[PDB]
C-alpha cells in the first residue's frame, strides 16, 4: 500500500498513449542478379 | 458454484446505467454475395462483422487509486433462483 | 512427374435405430472412389448383427462386406471400393430385439468417406 | 512454375492495413525473378563437363580457365573443342592479327573474395591503375576484368537470393530448378563434392557465347481472384513457363564428335569457401 | 453505447473522475490547491 | 530516416520478408502449394 | 483455439498387373501429408509378394513400408507419412508367374490419399 | 437417390517433443466430423506412454482414447467421433525422460482428418 | 547485434565490413542477411551490368587516425591518385572511400559536441540519451568493453 513512490516506467504503460501502425510496408528486398545483362536475343549472348 | 460456496440452478439479471457496455467498431455489417460457386449455378451469401463489444469497466492510467477503478462502470447484478 | 488424381471429397453420415430390417445408408456414383466404411454402435445392444454391405438401386443384389456382432461396437471395412453399378451401401440387422440393459434405443452410425469420379492432372 | 498467396478476410486485411493485392503482387514480382534467376544458375552449374579447381580462386586459375576456353582444352588435357567467345575482336600488336576473345566469369563472392585476396590480382589491380585502363574498379570494391573477360561477382545461392551455388546447397533445393527434361544427367553440388573428392566447396562458371538456351516467353503473368470465400479473401497467383536449358547438342546421327556430351560454352570453377 | 471509429482500431474508451477536492478561498491564489485531473481508460478489442 | 508522424502517436514501421516457398509446377493448381507473407515490425516511442 | 490446417486432399489411384518388376505408382510433392495408402489384390494370385514402399525420382532409394503375401490380398499402411524428397511412391513385386487358378490376369490398384503441403488459418 | 453429405475437410499436423506435460494439439469445432486420429513417434523412445484423448477448452475434462506404450510406436483411433463440446484434441505424456539410446530428441506427431459440419446436398 | 573487432582500423577490417553487409554474414560468419544500401546503382563491368553497394562507414575520430596510419591505406591513397579516383582527400585531411563506401570522421563523443562514442563515456551518461522505451536491452560501451 506503498504511495507516490518513484515510477520508474517508460513512456510505454501509459495508456493514455495509441500505437500508430504503417501503412507503407517496406520490401526487405534489394539484390539484382547480374543475369538480365547477360541474357539476350542475339547469338553472341552468354544467356 | 461461488454462490453456493459462499445446488439449485440459479438466474441472472442486472440494473444497468449510462454506458452500461461499449460497442466499439461499426455499426456496418459487411455482406457478401458470390453468385459463382459451382461456375455460377449456384450463390453464396455470407455476413460478417467486426464488433468489440466489452462492459464498461475501466482502469487507472498511473498508480492513483480510485472508486471507478477496476470496478464495473454502470452494472449491479442481480441473482436469484430458477423457479 | 505427373499424375490425375481425384481432388472431390465427400462423407455422408447416416443413422438407423438398430432392429431387424434393411436401410438404405449411403448413395455412391458410378466411379465414386470409396475408401473409408465405418460402423458403429451408440449404446449397449444384447443381441444382434449388423451386416452391411453393398446393393443395386433396384435389384437385390445385396452382399455384406462388414459384419458387426454385438460385442465390439465399431468396425471399418478392411478394403477400398470403387464404385460399379453397386451404388447402395446398405446396413441390414436380422436379430435385434428392445434396446437391453438400458432403457434408451440403440443408435447405429455410418460413415462414408468416398471421393468423386472426376479426376485433374497435377505434376509435382 | 508460379507462386500465390491467399489473404486474411477483409476485415482483418484492413484491420492490419495491408493492401493485400499491391504488396502481393510486389512480392511475387521479387519471388518469381529469383526463381528465373535460380533456374537459369542450376541449369549453368548442373553436370560440368570440364572444370578446374583451385583451393582457392587466383588469377592463375582464371588464366587457366579462359586458356582452357579459348584454345579447347579439358582438365587433363583431354581437348574437347574451343569455346565460342562472348565477343571476339580481332586486333594487331606489333604488325599481325591476332584475335581476342572475350569471356564471362560468374563468381561466387567467397571465390570473389578470394580472388581479391589474391597477390598476383593485387599487382594486376596495380597495373591497371598505372596505366589507366580498368578506371573505376578500384574505386568501386569490384573485380574489374582479367585478360579481356569480365569478372563478375554473381553472389551466393540462399533461401533469400540468387548467386552461384555451393555445396551447402541440398540435393533436392538444387533439382527443384532443374527441368529434367532439358537435363539427361544430375550433377548437384553435393554430388559434385563428393565427385572431386574421390582424388566445403563453391562453384562459378566461365561463359561463353549462348552457355544457357532460354526458350518461350520471359514474360509473366498475374492473376487476381476477389472471389475466394464469398469475397472476405483474395488469391494473387503468378505464373510463366519457360524452357531453360544448357547447351549440350548431343547429336543427330550416330557419329560421334568432340561435342557430343559437352557443355558447348560452360566451363566449371570449383573452389574451397570454407 | 456505440462508438463507431473509422479504422475498426481496438478503441480506448476514456474517462475522467470527477474533481472532489476543496478548491481555494477568498484571496488565496490557485496554485495553493491545484485539482488532479485523473483518467481512467478501457481497450476494446473487435472480435470478427 | 524521418517517420513524420501527424499526431506523434507511436509508430510502427513493418518490413516484408523474401518469400522463400516452392510454388506450383505445372497444371498443379496455386492452392495446392500457399506461399505465406511474413510480415516484421517494431515500435518507435516518443521522448521530450 | 486457432490453428493452421491442411485444406487440400487428393486421392491417387494406380494399377498395375502383379508379375515380377517395379512400378512408379503415386507421385508426391514436397511437404505432402500421407495419411492413407492401400493396396489391393484383384484376382487369385498363386505365388509371390508385393511391396510398396517410397523412392527419390531418380536415384534407388527403394525401401519397403507394407509387404502383402498372396493369401490376405489387401493391405494398409500402418503409418502417416511426410513426404521429405522421398517423392515416389513405388511398388515391387519379386515373385509372381501367371494368373494362375482363374485363366484371367491378376491385378492390383493402390490408393494413396495425401494432403498438400498448402495451409491455411482457422479458429474455431 | 438423394443426400446430405459433408464437403470441407481438414487435416491439421501438431508435433510436441514426448516428455511428461500436457499439450493441446487440434482444436475442432462443434459437429466436426473427426474420421481419422494418428499419434506417431519419430525416435527411439525408452520408457513412457502417449495417450491421446479430447478434453473441453477450459475445463479438465480429459478422457484418453488412445494409448501408446513405447515398443510400437504408432496409433490410430479404432472409433469414429462427432464433436459435441469436446473441442480438444489432447495428448499427455506422464512418464518420460531424456531421449534414450539416440542422444537426439523423440517426436511425437499426430495428424487428425476431420470434415467440417457444413452439409450440401447431392443426388445421384 | 553485429559487429567486428580489430586491434586497429585497417582497410581490411573495413572492407571485411562491407562484405558481411554485402553478402549478409555475421561477425561469426554465419549467414544473416544482405544490408540495404544506403545506395545501389547499376555499374557495367564490361559489357555485363552488375550491382554496387554503397553504405555509409562512420568512423571515430580515434579509429580515423588509425586509419591515416596504415599502410595498405597508403596504398590505396597511392593507387586512387595513379588512377585518378577520388581527389583532394589527403591533401584535404579527409579518409575518401572505401569499396564505393564514404567513409567518415564523426568525432567523439564529449560533453560539447557528438561524435562517436569511447569506452570512457559513463554508463549514466550513456543512457541519458537512451529512450529505454525504443530498446530491448542495453549495452553501454563500458559494457562493451
Amino acid at each position: 500500500e506503498k504511495l507516490n513512490n518513484i515510477n520508474f516506467n517508460n513512456i510505454s504503460n501509459n495508456p493514455n498513449l495509441g500505437i500508430e501502425v504503417g501503412r507503407e510496408i517496406q520490401n526487405a528486398s534489394w539484390v539484382k542478379s547480374p543475369f538480365f545483362s547477360i541474357t539476350g536475343t542475339g547469338a553472341d549472348r552468354g544467356v | 458454484e461461488k454462490l453456493n460456496q459462499e445446488n439449485k440452478d440459479i438466474s441472472i439479471g442486472c440494473l444497468i446505467g449510462a454506458s452500461a457496455v461499449l460497442l466499439a467498431g461499426s455499426k456496418e455489417t459487411r455482406f457478401y454475395i458470390d453468385e459463382t460457386v459451382d461456375a455460377g449455378r449456384k450463390s453464396l451469401v455470407g455476413v460478417d462483422c467486426l464488433l468489440g463489444v466489452s462492459k464498461a469497466r475501466y482502469q487507472s492510467t498511473d498508480g492513483v487509486v480510485t472508486p471507478y477503478d477496476n470496478q464495473d462502470y454502470a452494472v449491479i447484478g442481480l441473482v436469484s433462483n430458477m423457479e | 512427374m505427373k499424375q490425375k488424381v481425384h481432388s472431390v471429397s465427400y462423407l455422408a453420415k447416416a443413422e438407423f435405430e438398430y432392429k431387424n430390417g434393411v436401410y438404405d445408408l449411403v448413395a455412391l456414383p458410378t466411379g465414386a472412389e470409396v475408401i473409408k466404411i465405418s460402423l458403429e454402435v451408440v449404446g449397449l445392444p444384447t443381441a444382434g448383427h449388423v451386416s452391411v454391405g453393398f446393393k443395386d438401386e433396384s435389384k437385390k443384389n445385396y452382399s455384406s462386406i462388414l459384419t458387426l456382432p454385438v460385442n465390439e461396437t465399431s468396425g471399418v471395412v478392411t478394403k477400398d471400393y470403387t464404385v460399379k453399378s453397386d451404388k447402395i451401401v446398405a446396413a441390414e440387422v436380422k436379430d435385434a430385439l428392445a434396446e437391453g440393459s438400458d432403457g434408451r434405443p440403440v443408435k447405429c452410425v455410418l460413415r462414408a468417406l468416398y471421393f468423386l469420379p472426376s479426376v485433374i492432372e497435377v505434376e509435382y | 512454375f508460379g507462386n500465390s498467396l491467399r489473404s486474411k478476410i477483409k476485415a482483418y486485411s484492413e484491420l492490419e492495413r495491408i493492401d493485400f493485392i499491391k504488396e502481393s503482387v510486389d512480392s511475387l514480382t521479387t519471388w518469381m525473378n529469383e526463381e528465373r534467376d535460380k533456374r537459369i544458375v542450376a541449369s549453368l552449374t548442373n553436370d560440368f563437363t570440364n572444370y578446374l579447381y583451385n583451393a582457392a580462386m587466383n588469377v592463375a586459375t582464371i588464366r587457366k580457365a579462359i586458356f582452357h576456353a579459348r584454345n579447347g582444352l579439358k582438365a587433363d588435357n583431354s581437348k574437347a573443342f574451343p569455346i565460342k567467345p562472348i565477343r571476339a575482336t580481332m586486333q594487331s600488336v606489333g604488325n599481325v592479327v591476332v584475335q581476342n576473345t572475350s569471356y564471362i566469369i560468374l563468381l561466387d563472392s567467397y571465390q570473389a573474395n578470394q580472388l581479391k585476396a589474391d597477390s598476383e590480382f593485387k599487382e594486376l589491380r596495380k597495373l591497371y591503375a598505372f596505366a589507366g585502363e580498368d578506371k573505376g574498379m578500384l574505386y568501386s570494391g569490384l573485380l574489374g576484368v582479367i585478360d579481356n573477360c569480365p569478372v563478375i561477382d554473381a553472389g551466393v545461392w540462399n533461401k533469400l537470393n540468387v548467386g552461384m551455388p555451393n555445396s551447402s546447397i541440398s540435393d533436392s533445393d538444387f533439382t527443384r530448378y532443374l527441368n529434367k527434361a532439358n537435363v539427361s544427367n544430375i550433377v548437384t553440388p553435393m554430388q559434385l563434392k563428393e565427385k572431386l573428392n574421390q582424388e566445403d566447396i563453391s562453384i562459378g562458371c566461365l561463359i561463353g557465347a549462348s552457355a544457357v538456351l532460354l526458350a518461350g516467353s520471359k514474360e509473366t503473368r498475374f492473376y487476381i481472384d476477389e472471389t475466394v470465400d464469398a469475397g472476405r479473401k483474395s488469391l494473387v497467383g503468378v505464373d510463366c513457363l519457360l524452357g531453360v536449358s544448357k547447351a549440350r547438342y548431343q547429336s543427330t546421327d550416330g557419329v560421334v564428335t568432340p561435342y557430343d556430351n559437352q557443355d558447348y560454352a560452360v566451363i566449371g570453377l570449383v573452389s574451397n569457401m570454407e | 453505447r456505440l462508438f463507431s471509429v473509422a479504422s475498426q482500431q481496438p478503441f480506448r474508451p476514456r474517462i475522467k473522475a470527477q474533481l472532489t477536492g476543496s478548491g481555494v478561498s477568498g484571496n488565496t491564489d490557485f496554485e495553493a490547491n491545484y485539482d488532479n485531473l485523473e483518467i481512467l481508460s478501457q481497450t476494446i478489442y473487435p472480435d470478427a
